């Protein structure tokens, strides 16, 4: 989707707010910690999301005014809500009613439950991860060193093909292997793994600018065509 | 709210907080989550993980040339052998700064960052200004961090558009003759492992 | 500038809020009416802006979160403020102090002044307008029917070259004549008029999409190159 | 406000209101504006101008084929002769809907619209949803307005990227035999002059 999230090459966002690392606090509100626990706890069990693809598209679907104002972990709350309702884990109306409860009475007590087996299950996700590397029977279309041209495509669903990299000549830097394909997986349409490549682009091609800058971008095979 | 203009009105932060609690409430009531499962996550990402893991890798590469060469030839195998592997750190690559090549890492599309090796990303890494600008005007962005590269240094910006992740290996500074591996690790900043700073000589 | 304002081809902004025309009120707050009077009243006298170029770049410089939340006439207030301070008509600190006055005491009385000569001067702008058509001694580079390719340029200043139209083949539809050049005029760098063209682009070229759609865009000569 | 995140916090509408008054205050105190100058603008754009000017042009083109042909051959000369000229209406072009060609006008970059002929733009015309979408998926956008064109009708979207402005001339509907010019004008909707509606038969 050509959405607010796809910011590379945009102007007007201003100065980077530098902070010394030792002062760069992770969390300032408990709900932000809770957001982390909700995301990893659900993903560990495949609830609403099996990996990060489904996660990301829920964020990208946010209203632009929310995306820019919610704060980071607000994005995470939005996507958990989106995906749990979309998959039928949670009912929309029940979630709205319960949200109203906590809006009107923020100190409403949270139910407590210990589940040590669930703890171990969550730990396994944390340490074993969710590698998207697969094997497929097809051979790669492109080779290291090949000059490619990226496509003029505009998926209205999820994609990892940033707008600033579209309709650009680049050079294949590495063939990683076949990875789960985000444009399908985000929408629960199958892993449908495709070869993933790292591709170098020069500043002159990206921007028409004159410095010794380049960008390395990881692109799935279907984002590109031969020259 | 004028119904022609609902899009002008953002959710307040109170809404996100309420919605987080409602999610927690419902998920625990339905048996999908537990109090201790949520705590275990929080402990892991706020306390267990951090940039000291990457620091140790950098200090080992500075001390042990054979380790450095292995790390750069096959960082995924090496890093996994060391135990720096897990969610969002399944495929970590190391990119070496040299005198004429400076590497800077971004996730323009979101915030991707190798949690098992570096912990959580900087505040600014996740926000639009860095993400938008660093791919286009990296020299301008690096000057905001206090890093003013000569025109003759080439900059390579690495956009984390897949699940592949990237750590920068910064150069060992001058003035560190006699400093042990353990002491060298203490010099490795988080920011140097993203490419927005070099290491100062002590 | 590759800013928030340049929305053509973006996804995620949602449904169009249709309203019957007879119900589509112009103004709901007096400050919105005032915004109109400030813009036309200043532009009529060349205060902060001689035409619309300077006007637009003040809007495009807004913080993205303000651009999306201020409401339309908030854009107008932002650009008047920006341009009057930039040109030295108003002092920044005085404007901030006075803004504080009205924030703390909204009912603070507005000074009254009648100036019938100024009324007539403003009327002349309204009816005579500000046509940007000029003549130059150069001949047009392009001709009707010519296939052109739009440039890969990324002005960090003002431009009228929308991102969705960059690096595209199109066909010259009309040579309008030479018009004041926004990319310079917005920044008070001279009218520097350049030939202006209308250019047709096909949906397949713009988007890779398959319907019988096209876009006609007015583009200055320097945005384009021959094929 | 956490100073890492000032960009998350929009100005409230109270700020824009205060700033408008401060501008007014200062400009009147310094002799740059007057109460009556500001009022004169407001009167003009809220009351004097409107889409009835375009309506009259459309009804005249429907009634008088010679006028229609002149209008389409040289709309700037014609419109100026009629007095429909002024700020943001110095160069107005008319684009004719036909059975297989449908025209839709936008200003993707802002809100440009020919005030002297049509008055102020619709609320939605100025907002992101229409502006972003109509250039890419005009059929989808037009369906939201109740206009569902066959695939065989070609759509031309006109992006107002210069000071040139565009009015759509919609087709006269069936069922209007015997209707006078003055009565026909009353049928011409604002929306038909932007291209987001056809005219209903009465
Ligand atoms: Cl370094
Ligand atoms: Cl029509
Ligand atoms: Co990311
Ligand atoms: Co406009
Ligand atoms: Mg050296
Ligand atoms: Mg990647
Ligand atoms: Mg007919
Ligand atoms: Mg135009």
């Amino acid at each position: 989707m050509n959405g607010i999230h796809d910011v590379g090459g945009m102007d007007g966002f201003g100065k980077v707010m530098y902070v010394k690392e030792e002062e760069d606090i992770y969390f300032t509100h408990d709900w932000e910690r809770l957001a982390f626990g909700l995301v990893a706890g659900c993903m560990a069990q495949g609830l609403g999301m099996k990996a990060f693809d489904e996660f990301r598209i829920g964020i990208e679907l946010m209203r632009p005014v929310d995306y820019l104002t919610s704060s980071y972990y607000g994005h995470w709350i939005a996507t958990v809500a989106y995906n749990l309702v979309d998959t039928g884990v949670l009912d929309e109306k029940e979630l709205e009613e319960r949200t109203e409860v906590f809006l009107k009475k923020p100190d409403t007590k949270i139910p407590r439950r210990e589940d040590p087996a669930l703890v171990k299950l969550v730990e396994k996700a944390l340490y074993d991860g969710l590698s998207p590397l697969r094997e497929i029977s097809a051979s790669p279309r492109f080779k290291v060193g090949e000059r490619i041209k990226t496509k003029n495509i505009h998926p209205t669903g999820h994609t990892r093909f940033p707008r600033y990299a579209r309709v650009k000549y680049g050079v294949i830097d590495e063939v990683y292997g076949a990875h789960v394909f985000p444009d399908d997986a985000a929408h629960r349409k199958g892993e449908n793994p495709q070869y993933l490549y790292r591709v170098r682009f020069e500043a002159e091609e990206l921007w028409g600018y004159k410095q010794k800058d380049s960008v390395y971008i990881d692109l799935w095979e279907s984002y590109m065509e031969p020259v | 709210i004028d119904p022609r203009f609902p899009h002008h009105h953002p959710r307040p932060q109170s809404f996100w907080e309420a919605r987080a609690k409602a999610l927690e409430s419902l998920l625990i009531e339905k048996g999908h989550l537990s109090s201790d499962a949520i705590e275990r996550v929080i402990k892991h990402y706020e306390h267990e993980l951090g940039p000291m893991n990457g620091a140790k890798v950098v200090a080992k590469a500075w001390t042990d040339p054979a380790f450095k060469q292995r790390l750069l030839e096959d960082s995924e195998t090496v890093l996994r052998e060391l135990g720096y592997y897990g969610l969002q750190g399944e495929h970590i690559r190391v990119v070496e700064n040299t005198d004429t090549v400076h590497n800077v890492v971004v996730c323009t599309l979101c915030s991707c960052y190798p949690w098992p090796l570096l912990g959580l990303p900087p505040s600014w890494y996740k926000e639009p200004a860095y993400r938008a600008r660093v791919v286009k005007e990296p020299r301008q962005v690096l000057k905001e961090f206090g890093l003013d590269l000569p025109d003759s240094v080439e900059i390579r910006v690495w956009d984390s558009s897949s699940e592949i992740r990237f750590m920068v290996l910064p150069q060992r500074p001058e003035g560190t003759e006699g400093v042990t591996e353990e002491e060298l690790a203490k010099l490795v900043t988080r920011d140097s492992m993203i490419g927005v700073a070099k290491i100062e000589p002590p």
